[PDB]
């Protein structure tokens, strides 16, 4: 899959040559960032349940009709609320995938591809998930560069919905 | 191809679960050995001529008929092709060393190499011998404590040795 | 001019997009190494005269005929010795250019291109300049990553001669 | 295209000289501010929509005829085109900011842009006003002290403002 | 292109005449000096690098600004180009020497070369000086009495010098 | 003009290189044969009138009707006999051109091209000129390699008529 | 293989025609030169051992570090000196091949092809072998055209190293 | 293809040895017969029509049904193709005569000639007969002592005869 390391190796192999100092400079930039990336991925994975439930509740408070109107696509009953939390879990899960991989690869392949027609078919508003990702971004309890790494990929998923 | 992190991510996506603490720990260990990984690749790359030369020298001392009239490495044409083969295998081992995963080495270099080598009539056993000689020469260069911060690189060296053994076993 | 920064910007521009996270990771890898690269460039520029004169004398001791035999391509007189020191100054100067830029660009453009034609025409043995570079590499006085940076670009100029 | 290092090296090569201690100090200053440079570029990028929106809003309040019938920014087609132009100029400003040199912005964006606008009937002065409001919005986003290690970014900020002023002058 | 024989035959065909005894004697002189002609061409060829080097050295001592910063022969690119031009002119001189006629040198080298230099900013007078120093160096190498059967090559040497002077005048 | 020397120079020029050792070997082969070629060209040019008049008379004896029958294409009068001697002079002249140049170039350009159209239009039997050439070949008086050179270019003109 | 005779035959066959007088002129130039070429090849083959050992010793005297420094690529010990003499023998052997063939064919096919990467991999300086070929050229004990033939192909190998 | 010298050189390169005195002697003998070799090729080339005519005449006297209605050489189309085949085989024999080696004759003319001749229904035995008739006519022309320096050409003639026998046996 497309990661900064496999990208550098692919460029070197295409020209049938060893990795250059510039490619080794780029891989070092990834290995430096990877510490913050791993801390963010560890935090989001550990606090998955609290972040998921808080994100769903933030969407319900923001768009109250999602818990009031009937219809299978809404979250008025227990089945809908559980589907919502499952969805938000899917988003956060693939976000940690990307934090581990050091690139958007997993988000592009596992989440964004076909996401627009899934949401369109089942009448799921993208602004719901944008709000859930906004909550996770403001409640992951990270600081410094680990917060910046998390925010980079959370914003990447937000922009894919907009 | 896959690096160390994409392999774990791809298996967790198949299972549809978050990564466990054991997987996070293993990948965090790879990250903490990042500067050591770059040193190994940088030393194996900038000394690639020395590595191929040392392995070729010892191979031709043990099997001297290879550089004798009639040998598969005699004449300028076959000696240069032998050295080119050595460089290529070492190049793909450095790819794997950087990626932390042998997927690039198996898919783009080792797959079908024995079948071609048998077709061209190249002694696959002698190639596997020279590959094992590269391992010794490459690891000695990697393990050189001169001009570098002292520390334990045994896990990295064992990983690199496994890549060389994979290449050797693919043609032996 | 080709530098790691201009390469990343050119990649983003050809796709008409902002710089991605992986491109910024690569630029960070260059900025991280740039402190050690700038250290090497400063040491080589301050000790320029001492390193140049030492490299020339290293060549004269290794290839004694270059100070003995008559001939315009040799340094057996004052004129030849000035030309030899000048050439070594050219090599080291362009090596400091590459350290400053963060890539082999200046060495490729300002030194290596046409170098083999120059050496062949004027009967200058490349082994002379390999030896001068080997001395500068063995005696620049740097340590740690500043030495590693200086070594990679001196080794680059050495390989261009081989 | 040139960055700050390549520009200095190109001037030194023409003079045929080693870099002076002045030039070596200047580039060491650029390298020490590299992390702030990344923060600046990443903040302008992550907030490109907000920077364009704040700029367009202030421009349309100042010149309301732009968004009224017959205005150059009226209808969906002209509005989308106008916003695309604002994002384009911001994009090239972030190039010049990461590079430390306006060469990429001058060559691949500003060169001949004035003539392009006068041919299309686009108010160059209004575009220059919009670019100036982009500058103020981008600077405010770059200088936001929240969620970032405190420090002086004033030299960088002056540089970024100079790239914006350069863009505005090329169309005014 | 024409050699000495083809030139005489083309003039005789236009006149519609057999060759005179003057022309038959002249060409018999060229044929008897054929081995010296081969020695001359082979000596200029085997020593092309030396001839260019001696010429460039004397030109750069006479005009030192050429190899100083801002000189037309400074930097690796302009030096390699300058040396390539010197070897080119020498190459075409050896063509005219083996042929016994300057037609190949005039048509495929000198025709329009002046205009090419004035467009590229190359000092035509400096090139003409360099070509003259090539002549002196080549003549000295051609007239070397060591390792060669003694004899008079003065007619040939005058011919070769005329081709060099022709080359110099086309750019001065 | 195509000569062995111009062919070798053109080969070197198209590859932008000095003349190789094999090209100089070939040019030497031309210079070696040029002494015998020049001997043949001198003998044919000195005995031009005697060879021309003998070749014409050889044709008149072999094809007796050419001096008997009326017709403008025949040599039964003074005008026709002058035209016949002139034509044979043309053949021998261009043959000396080829001997001087060292190749069939002049014969190809100055004589053979259009020759068949000339002979057909004016009803000049090519067998007449084959016989005149056969006489010149049998009676040029040369020996050794000068005869071999003259013979090859006379045979070349004969073959062009057949 | 590429020899002046097979070159002439190939050109004739490509046009499906017998060999021309010009091609036979070029082959004669080879057959004339072949006498000196054979004498040179005979001399270098007979005095192979003395020329090889003298060439190795000339390199050792010229570049004294080759017998002083340790490292498998140098000639400090008996193994290195024997490898050096084997190499120089390879050069002279293929040079006599080219003298027999009358062209650079053998040198291009048996020696120069891949020579640059062989030398680069095993850290063998081309200037060593240039000096060894310079000695052989100055000590083969030939005169006249046999010396010129030997010098042509020795210089050809020297130029391939430069 | 190989000439006489390339065949010996290629076998010595396979063995990795210098050429022996026996090989040097044999190739020096070929060189001393060089002017005789050129005479044989020149005489076989300039008399190629006479050679083909003499061989065809004697073949059609012995097998008169070939030029009779129904014959494989009757009609203009087949007679011209027969003569063309004769010229081609003689042409390749002169190639071998110049090269001093039958490699060009076997590779580019004789290889697969019997199979084609059998396909087109051409009597291969009659072709081999005419080839043997060319040998007699060509050798008689080569051996003509008129207008040439007297000397022994028996080794050369025997070599040429072997080339004709190779062609004859390739279709017989
Ligand atoms: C000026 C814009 C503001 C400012 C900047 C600032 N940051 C630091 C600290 C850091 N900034 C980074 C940025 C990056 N490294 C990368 O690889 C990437 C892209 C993947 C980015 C965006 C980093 C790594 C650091 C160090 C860790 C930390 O958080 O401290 C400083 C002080 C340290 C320094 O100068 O290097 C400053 C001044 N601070 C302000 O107050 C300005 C508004
Ligand atoms: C004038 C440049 C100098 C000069 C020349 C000279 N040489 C001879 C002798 C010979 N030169 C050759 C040259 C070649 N034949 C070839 O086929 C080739 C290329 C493959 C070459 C380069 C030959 C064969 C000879 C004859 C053998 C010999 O060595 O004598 C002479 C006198 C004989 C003559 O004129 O033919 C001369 C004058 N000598 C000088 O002193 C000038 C400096
Ligand atoms: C939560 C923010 C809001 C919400 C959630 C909701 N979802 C459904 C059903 C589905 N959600 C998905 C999404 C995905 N499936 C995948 O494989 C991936 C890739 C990781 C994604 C993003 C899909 C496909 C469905 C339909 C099929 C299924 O049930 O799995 C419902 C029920 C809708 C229905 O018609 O069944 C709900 C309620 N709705 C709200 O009101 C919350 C605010
Ligand atoms: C040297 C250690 C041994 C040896 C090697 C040898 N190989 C050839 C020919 C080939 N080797 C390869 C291998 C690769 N090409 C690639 O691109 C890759 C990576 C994808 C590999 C692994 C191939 C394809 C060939 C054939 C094509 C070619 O030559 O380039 C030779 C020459 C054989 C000959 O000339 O007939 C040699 C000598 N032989 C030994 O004896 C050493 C033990
Ligand atoms: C194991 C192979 C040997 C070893 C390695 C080692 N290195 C460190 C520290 C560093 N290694 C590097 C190397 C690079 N960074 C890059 O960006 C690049 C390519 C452009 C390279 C080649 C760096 C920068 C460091 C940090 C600074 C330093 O010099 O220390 C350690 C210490 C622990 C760590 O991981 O940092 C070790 C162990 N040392 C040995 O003794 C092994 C033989
Ligand atoms: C010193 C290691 C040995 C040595 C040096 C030497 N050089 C010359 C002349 C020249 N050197 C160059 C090289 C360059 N010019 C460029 O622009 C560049 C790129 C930056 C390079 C690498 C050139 C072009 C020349 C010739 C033109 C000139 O004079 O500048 C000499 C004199 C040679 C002559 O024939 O004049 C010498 C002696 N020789 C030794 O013996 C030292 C060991
Ligand atoms: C917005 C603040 C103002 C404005 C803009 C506007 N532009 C158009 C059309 C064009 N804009 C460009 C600019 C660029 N394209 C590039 O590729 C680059 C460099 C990377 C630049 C700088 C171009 C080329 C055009 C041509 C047509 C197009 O749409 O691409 C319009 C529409 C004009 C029309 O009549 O349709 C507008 C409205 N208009 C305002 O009022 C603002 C002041
Ligand atoms: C050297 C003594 C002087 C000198 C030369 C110089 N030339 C260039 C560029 C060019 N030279 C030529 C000449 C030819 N090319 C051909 O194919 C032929 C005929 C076979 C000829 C005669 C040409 C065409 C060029 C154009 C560009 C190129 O490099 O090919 C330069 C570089 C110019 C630049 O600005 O880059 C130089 C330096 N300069 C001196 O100072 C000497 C006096
Ligand atoms: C002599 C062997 C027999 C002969 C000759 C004859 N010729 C003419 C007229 C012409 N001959 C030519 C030939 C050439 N003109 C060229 O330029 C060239 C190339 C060098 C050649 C070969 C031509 C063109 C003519 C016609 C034009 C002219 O007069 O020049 C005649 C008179 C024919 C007429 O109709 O006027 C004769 C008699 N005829 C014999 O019987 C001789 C045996
Ligand atoms: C002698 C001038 C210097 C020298 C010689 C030296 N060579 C080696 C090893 C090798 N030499 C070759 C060259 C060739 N092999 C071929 O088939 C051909 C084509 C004809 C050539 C030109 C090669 C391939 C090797 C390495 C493999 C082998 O041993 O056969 C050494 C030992 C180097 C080593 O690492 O084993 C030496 C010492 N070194 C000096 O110092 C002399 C001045
Ligand atoms: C004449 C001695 C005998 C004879 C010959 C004959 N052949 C054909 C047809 C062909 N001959 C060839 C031979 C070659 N073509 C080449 O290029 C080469 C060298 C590589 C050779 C050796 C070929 C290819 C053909 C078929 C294609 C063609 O006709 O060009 C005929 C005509 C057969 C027919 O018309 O059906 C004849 C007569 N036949 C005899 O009886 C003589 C004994
Ligand atoms: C054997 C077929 C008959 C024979 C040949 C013979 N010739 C000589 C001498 C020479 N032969 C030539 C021929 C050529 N040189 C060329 O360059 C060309 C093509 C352009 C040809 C055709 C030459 C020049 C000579 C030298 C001068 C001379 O006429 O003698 C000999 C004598 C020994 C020798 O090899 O020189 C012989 C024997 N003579 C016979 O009787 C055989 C029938």
């Amino acid at each position: 899959m497309k990661t900064p390391i496999t990208e550098a190796i692919a460029a070197a192999d295409t020209q049938g040559r060893f990795l250059s100092n510039t490619e080794l400079q780029a891989v070092n930039g990834r290995f430096e960032r990877a510490a913050a990336s791993m801390e963010a991925a560890r935090a989001l994975t550990n606090n998955a349940q609290q972040l998921i439930d808080g994100a769903a509740n933030a969407v319900y408070q923001k768009f109250p009709y999602t818990t009031q109107m009937q219809g299978a696509n809404f979250a008025s009953d227990s089945r809908g609320k559980s589907k919502c939390a499952r969805d938000i879990g899917y988003y956060l899960r693939i976000i940690t995938y990307s934090l581990v991989a050091g690139g958007t690869g997993p988000l592009d392949e596992y989440l964004i591809a076909g996401l627009d027609e899934i949401n369109r078919t089942f009448d799921l508003s993208p602004s719901w998930y944008v709000e859930a990702l906004k909550y996770i971004k403001a409640n992951h309890g990270l600081s410094g560069q680990a917060a910046n790494e998390a925010n980079t990929y959370i914003d990447y998923a937000i922009n894919a919905l907009s | 191809m896959l690096d160390a992190f994409a392999k774990v991510v791809s298996q967790a996506d198949t299972k549809g679960e978050f990564l466990s603490s054991a997987q996070l720990d293993a990948l965090s260990n790879v990250v903490k050995d990042g500067s050591k990984r770059l040193d190994a690749v940088n030393r194996m790359t900038s000394n690639a001529s020395t590595i191929v030369a040392n392995a070729a020298r010892s191979l031709f001392e043990e099997q001297p008929q290879l550089i004798q009239p009639g040998g598969n490495a005699y004449t300028n044409r076959r000696m240069a092709a032998c050295l080119r083969d050595m460089e290529i295998i070492l190049r793909y081992v450095t790819y794997a060393t950087l990626a932390g995963d042998s997927s690039v080495l198996d898919d783009r270099c080792l797959n079908g190499l024995r079948e071609t080598y048998q077709a061209l009539g190249v002694p696959g056993g002698s190639v596997a011998a020279g590959v094992a000689k590269m391992k010794d020469a490459a690891i000695a260069i990697v393990n050189d404590p001169n001009g570098i911060t002292k520390g334990d690189c045994s896990a990295l060296v064992s990983e690199i040795a496994s890549y060389f053994d994979r290449a050797a076993a693919a043609v032996a």
